[PDB]
């Protein structure tokens, strides 16, 4: 009913009338919680970018963090910190490149570490959450490098130093499962398990091939570290689910996000973060719309919600806006976050009914990535 | 009632029978003709005052009593800043606890004890009547009650409208009764957009009902020793005035060198300035703040000496965050500020501006 | 929504550009990026410098001096941008000028502009305004 | 207007429009809009040697051509004529067809910031 | 009426059809000329910004130059280089500040000098063209400093070095008249002449106070170095003109840009760059509209053109868009450039007839400043 | 006329009577059964060829004549980049200028002079008949005329469809007659998106009508001396092959160490590789390029020797801007390129591919 700006005007008016004093100062953001959500704005490849720290419950911006060129945000699941790997240049977009990792306090937002990465080793790509990743103990950050070859950089957040680059096969993305282990998806259609020490050749093991060369796995799979569930849609809304919770890859039965008549009538996923996974509900959310097959990065206006075990459809919400990315809060009665890069607005929906509840607009230039902590 | 009490304080305030040799009253040092400060020329000029014995000088400048009754009782606020109290170092809680101190101070009025004070009170038939009517029969026969009642009367006398009339040009202008001159309003605008309002305004924001141009806090602004005054005080060239840290009970090292933000009311007529009277001119006091902001050679030099200011007497806990504003007051703004400060003069002291 | 019309102060929503205290704000209302009406957002640094304006409060019919202070050391918030200029004078009257980045005095020498707060610092009272 | 989900329709009459036929797998900004040309970089920027390809249908001649996009690097994003097309675009693990990647490798001075992309033909489709 | 992108599709189809080869390469901008126009985007106080180099004749962006926080562009009137004073930080908007000057080659857009300014001495302010200025010989760049006090920094572009700061009094803006002289406008209503040798205090002498304490002169006067004409509108459209062509300040007759009637119906200048001056035509252009007295920075929809010598109005144009800034080319039959911050679009008009010819859209986020070289 | 001139060239091409000891014809070193390259073993393996005296070795590897007729005559474009010509260093202008040179090269066919060549042509009645019909009576009696006429015949013969049939799988695939294997298609895609296409495609952009996988420019890729071949040639431990700078008339020290980009047609069958025959295996020639891109220690090691590639014979004027692409070819991409390059084999040499694969 009453907006935040209206509630604020009323309270200031009342302080003025009461002669209430108060010191102008620097606010602390409220304690991180399950309804905190972070929206990162790669700003369509601009050299400097913004992340917005949002209270999902109030639909309120509670803070912001600056970053450089296509930074990779990560959010520790227990809420104790956030961090990103970022890239700056001495003369805006030109001159000496410095890649670095910053860790921030989640309440004051102040950097508590600034760790230089030797030899500008970050992969510059449109933001894929799983190209930079925290190990489950929060002590290490792993970042992907593409050039000169696929590699993974190991950064010690606790000791605040870069450790080493690991040579990997021709693989992509980084899904950590342990303090020293992560999975990558390879060009051959397998997953590679990479187990690394402080020094020495990583132990690299491939799974079986789990998809044909002509089924295409999207750049934004959902991964729940706490569930070890990797949820990987193909262009057609076919969903591969891989269970990494044993430490080794177990291939779950494939489900179809869309029915055969929908597929015959041109329904396909599309957007950026096309898929979200709610761990406690074991539920998959997929951004889908009617579209030609090579329009797979365009916004979608519908989310199908399906049971991850049976593949049964539970809902098909009509989002009512052009949505590129989705994610969910991981608490019960979760929120469904639906970010429009076009509208620069995060729409905050009730994940159960699909109802839009509120929204936060003016989130940068081309905001694309939603992150939440899984604190439960 | 609250009236008779004050009228008793009025009598004690000008009575030299409260000094050992009966040569000085509170009004000797806090001269009502000089906004309750000391006109009397001494070994260190007007920097410090001379006690009842005719030779002992204090180590601190005698402050106005105008508006002192607006200062809250000493306390530490929820952000850990000490506020309020009386004396430059806040060592008295309030006016009541302050009043008995000059009476017994050997460097000031120099009564030997509460009893000798009670003796002098009994010698006067009019005090017998006045005290007895307010505190009851035999009050003066008891040195403790006599002394406490005298402090009480003085404190009440200091809380009357006479010490705080709010009739300065500034007050009239805030009532919309008059306007500031262009120069004065520039000064006001400067005073509240530049650092000064960080310390010399009652509140952080909103409007104060009775502004006295101090937040009642303690700040070390990094002042040097007043050479001649320190010499005259006899406290020794080794001595360090620790400001608030000298208050018994304050142990925090961070308070060393800190002094109470004085009220700027009547500042134009209660020179010399700072806790030790080191600067004779108001303009100099304002200029001292440029030592923290200005790059220019002249900023490092006290215009009164033509020599550098001096190392701070206490070189730590400087309030750098407030003082290093990044902005220098040019001649024009220093002029505007003098003009603005002069508007904080009570109506009765307007003639002294000359 | 007619930008040239006399500005009509309101006292019912601080996030809007016509909020009475924003009468000479230039930049972004801090309350839209995690600050509040008179506090800076986390991670930013509060300047000690200000520019001031006398802002009419439609509610009590009184005029208040607003001493704008910048929150510095972040890129501009991008949220709730506003430029009003009531009583605003050119740079050679800097006390009333608001193109100036008023980040002086900010901790860590922070000089980049993120957003502005609108605290009241007095009643009064200007000749020009 | 213009359905973002509709099948893309190439045209061979305006290189600054996102449906221009060579832009069928472009991601970013057309260099022609910031001082480059269809196949040259703007002054001040550095020309990458890496590229992603696509097979783009040319409705002028009925032939499909291989377009090997190359970034102009070392400047902030131009912000003029943004476009994102993904005809035949494959995920990042098939990087020669993947267009989210900043294809700035080989650019002089190690420039790796993305400014815009050019659309030269390098072959006939097969 | 064929657009540049259509003409380009046609030449490309023809090269393809004729089998014509060409080497993918870095283009050079066309030689600087009178119709080149630069639009600076301060980007509403963003930490990095952009300059657009535009061929005004063609309405085509021919290059761009990146800048940091509120940089001050300058353009050598002879077309031989451009430059800016800029400001970067080691972590986007936080950490160590570097102020610096870059000089750029005007066809390659490559930097030819990068000159550190010590102790971060730049004045950080919404962009005033005359807060940083080239001397007529192009060998020196002078920039304003505000903090701790008004000062002017002397940058040797020839030896590529910072020289020193000049003490000045309480004055503002920098109008160079000679290799060793510039004027400033003072708080007291005077102009200050500053003459600097190689050593010591400059020699500073004041003019007569030339306006009352209550006549407000705008932050964006027009100043033609080559004519020594300082054109200074006040808030009511009153225009001060100061002749600095003799080495000392002579005051021209004050002139009114709006009719005494018109001011009564709420006509006032408003915008950013409210005024332009054409040197060869001796002609003042002024952005005016009907507004409240304190809406002085809002867009305007009308330009009035008056003769500098007499004040005779020559035309009043209905711009047809919300214009914040104007300027003109300095050749014959000048263009009148009308930049809309709101539209991010430079509208290019015939300055004779005021008709719109062409326009260049997508000029960043909040473009504000138009600069042109006076080459004739 | 055009038939006959080429037919006369076909005849000279296989004729050993054009060598001093009569042991050697063009076809001896440019063997049609091996894509016009030399199958013979010498003191440096197949790196360099042995002349008619049975002892003298050249310092460069004998190149294919296939597709050599597609190369433009030598010139400097407006880039100031030299293009075209014959010989690894471009020192012949075109096929015709080149053809007489083996004939008189004491290291190759070793005829003493043009008159000795003319006297050989006169000895054969079919040459008197063939030459005189194309060039007029008594042509063979004028040694300058006989020599120039033989060079023309031989250039014309190298221009026939026989030398450049364009009937490789690549061609058949580009005609829509077949498809690449998936390995091949990937090799093609790598070829055209990686740095190889900056030098091994005719055109900077557009589509070539007769692609021969070279842009005909000159690049120093920073190859080491081939030690055994250099010892066999006898040119000296201190000799430097300056490449293009050795062409007479070229003075620019920036041209030192630059060699003409070879057509990659038939590359699979015409090993060993590079101008001095330094690498035996096609894979090795591809791996050489990773030395400028890879950070792995193995990238600096020649897999044929297990030792560093070696200092460049000419350490300056390297094509670093092209070579240092910032991306390393992994093994999957190298196998993909081998497979692609093998599709470049003319139909008649496909059977040779067996003992490469
Ligand atoms: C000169 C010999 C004095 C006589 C007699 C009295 N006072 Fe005083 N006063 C004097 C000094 C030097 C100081 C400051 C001393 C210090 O250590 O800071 C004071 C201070 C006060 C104050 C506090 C005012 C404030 O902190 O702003 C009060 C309330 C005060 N004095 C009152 C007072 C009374 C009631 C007196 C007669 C009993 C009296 N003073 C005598 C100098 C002298
Ligand atoms: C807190 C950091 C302060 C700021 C900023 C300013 N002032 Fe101040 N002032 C302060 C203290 C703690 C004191 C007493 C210091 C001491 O140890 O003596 C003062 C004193 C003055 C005086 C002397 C008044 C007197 O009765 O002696 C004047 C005239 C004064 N201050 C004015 C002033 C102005 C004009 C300022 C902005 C330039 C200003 N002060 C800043 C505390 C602080
Ligand atoms: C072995 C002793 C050879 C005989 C007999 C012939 N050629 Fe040759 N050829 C040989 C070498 C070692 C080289 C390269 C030498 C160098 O300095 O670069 C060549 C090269 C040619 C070329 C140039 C091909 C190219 O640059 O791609 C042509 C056209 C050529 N050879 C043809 C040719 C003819 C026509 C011959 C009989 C007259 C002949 N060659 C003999 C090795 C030998
Ligand atoms: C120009 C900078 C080049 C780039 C990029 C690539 N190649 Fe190349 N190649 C080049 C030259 C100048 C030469 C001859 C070098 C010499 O001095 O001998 C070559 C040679 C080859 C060969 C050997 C062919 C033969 O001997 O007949 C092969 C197989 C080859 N090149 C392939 C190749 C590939 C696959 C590339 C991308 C990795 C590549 N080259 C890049 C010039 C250049
Ligand atoms: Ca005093
Ligand atoms: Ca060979
Ligand atoms: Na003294
Ligand atoms: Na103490
Ligand atoms: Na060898
Ligand atoms: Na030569």
């Amino acid at each position: 009913q009453e907006t935040q700006g209206q509630a604020a005007a009323r309270a200031a008016a009342a302080d003025l009338a009461a002669g209430q004093d108060d010191e102008p100062r620097i606010l602390e953001a409220p304690a991180p919680d399950a309804r905190r959500v972070y929206v990162n704005d790669p700003a369509h490849f601009a050299a400097v970018t913004q992340q917005f720290v949002i209270d999902g419950e109030a639909g309120r911006v509670i803070g912001m963090i600056d970053g450089g060129f296509l930074p990779n945000p990560v959010v520790a699941d227990d809420g104790s910190f956030i961090a990103h790997a970022s890239t700056v240049f001495s003369r805006i977009a030109r001159g000496e490149r410095t890649d670095y990792v910053e860790v921030f306090d989640p309440v004051t937002l102040l950097p508590t570490a600034d760790i230089e990465l030797p030899d500008a080793p970050r992969f510059l790509v449109g933001t894929y959450p799983w190209m930079t990743s925290l190990t489950p103990d929060g002590k290490t950050l792993l970042f992907y490098q593409f050039s000169p070859a696929p590699a993974v950089g190991v950064v010690d957040l606790e000791g605040k130093a870069f450790k080493r680059m690991l040579d990997v096969p021709d693989c992509y993305h980084i899904f950590p499962t342990a303090p020293d282990t992560f999975f990558m998806h390879c060009r051959d259609g397998s997953l590679a398990k990479v187990a690394f020490g402080t020094e020495g050749t990583p132990e690299i093991t491939h799974t079986e091939v789990f998809h044909p060369e002509d089924e295409f796995l999207i750049n934004h799979p959902a991964y729940s570290q706490k569930a070890g569930r990797l949820v990987w849609p193909t262009y057609t809304g076919k969903i591969h689910q891989i269970d990494l919770s044993s430490g080794d890859a177990k291939f779950l039965p494939a489900v179809e996000a869309l029915t055969e008549a929908e597929r015959a009538d041109g329904w396909r996923p599309g957007g950026w973060q096309q898929v979200a996974y709610h761990r406690a509900l074991d539920r998959i959310y997929l951004l889908v719309d009617q579209r030609d097959e090579w329009r797979h990065k365009t916004a979608s206006r519908f989310v199908v919600v399906l049971d991850a075990k049976t593949g049964e459809r539970l809902a098909k919400f009509e989002m009512g806006h052009e949505i590129d990315s989705i994610n969910v809060s991981q608490d019960e009665k979760p929120l469904l976050y639906a970010l429009s890069t076009g509208d620069k607005t995060l729409y905050i929906h009730d994940a159960e009914s699909g109802e839009e509840l509120r929204s936060v607009n003016q989130l940068g230039h081309g905001p694309q990535v939603i992150t939440t902590a899984d604190m439960g | 009632a609250d009236d008779a009490l004050a009228a008793l304080g009025a009598q004690l305030f000008v009575d030299p029978a409260l000094s050992r040799n009966a040569t000085q009253s509170c009004a000797t040092c806090h001269d009502p003709a000089r906004a309750f400060t000391d006109p009397r020329e001494g070994k260190a000029g007007l920097a410090v005052s001379v006690g009842d014995d005719g030779q002992s000088h204090g180590d601190r400048n005698t402050p106005t009593l105008g508006y002192a009754a607006l200062v809250p009782a000493f306390h530490r606020d929820a952000n850990g800043k000490y506020k309020g109290g009386q004396f430059w170092d806040g060592r008295a809680d309030d006016l009541k606890q302050q009043a008995g101190q000059p009476m017994l101070n050997p460097v000031e009025m120099a009564m030997p004890d509460r009893a000798a004070v009670a003796a002098r009170l009994r010698d006067d038939p009019a005090y017998r009547t006045g005290f007895e009517a307010l505190f009851g029969k035999g009050v003066l026969d008891d040195p403790e009650r006599a002394f406490d009642a005298a402090a009480e009367a003085l404190a009440a006398y200091q809380a009357t409208g006479e010490f705080s009339p709010f009739d300065s040009k500034y007050d009239r202008v805030m009532r919309g009764e008059e306007k500031f001159t262009p120069l004065e309003e520039f000064g006001y605008t400067v005073f509240i957009t530049w650092n000064c309002r960080l310390c010399h305004m009652q509140r952080k924001q909103g409007v104060a009902e009775r502004e006295t141009f101090t937040n009642f806090e303690y700040h070390n602004i990094g002042l040097p020793v007043n050479e001649t005054a320190r010499e005259a005080s006899g406290l020794g060239a080794d001595h360090v005035d620790h400001g608030l840290l000298a208050r018994p009970g304050i142990e925090d090292p961070a308070q060393s060198g800190r002094f109470k933000v004085p009220s700027l009311r009547n500042v134009a007529v209660t020179g010399p300035y700072m806790h030790n009277g080191v600067f004779t001119d108001l303009r100099t006091a304002i200029l001292f703040y440029n030592k923290y902001t200005s790059r220019r050679p002249e900023a490092k030099i006290n215009p009164e000496t033509g020599a550098p200011w001096g190392e701070p007497e206490v070189a730590r806990n400087l309030s750098l965050a407030e003082l290093q504003s990044g902005l220098m007051l040019d001649d024009g703004r220093v002029d505007a500020l003098v003009a603005f400060l002069e508007t904080l003069t009570d109506r009765r002291y307007e003639p002294l501006l000359e | 929504t007619d930008p040239r019309a006399k500005w009509v102060p309101q006292d019912n929503d601080i996030q809007a550009c016509d909020y009475w205290r924003h009468c000479s704000i230039d930049g972004n209302i801090c309350d839209c990026s995690g600050g509040s009406l008179t506090n800076c957002p986390p991670g930013t640094k509060l300047a000690t410098a200000s520019w001031v304006a006398s802002c009419y409060n439609p509610t009590d019919g009184q005029s208040y001096l607003i001493a704008y202070r910048d929150c510095c050391g972040y890129n501009v918030s991008g949220r709730c941008p506003c430029l009003n200029t009531e009583g605003e004078l050119p740079v050679y009257r800097p006390e009333f000028a608001n193109d100036i980045i008023w980040c002086f005095g900010a901790e860590d020498d922070a000089m980049t502009y993120h957003c502005t707060i609108s605290p009241i610092v007095g009643k009064a009272s200007h000749h020009h305004h």
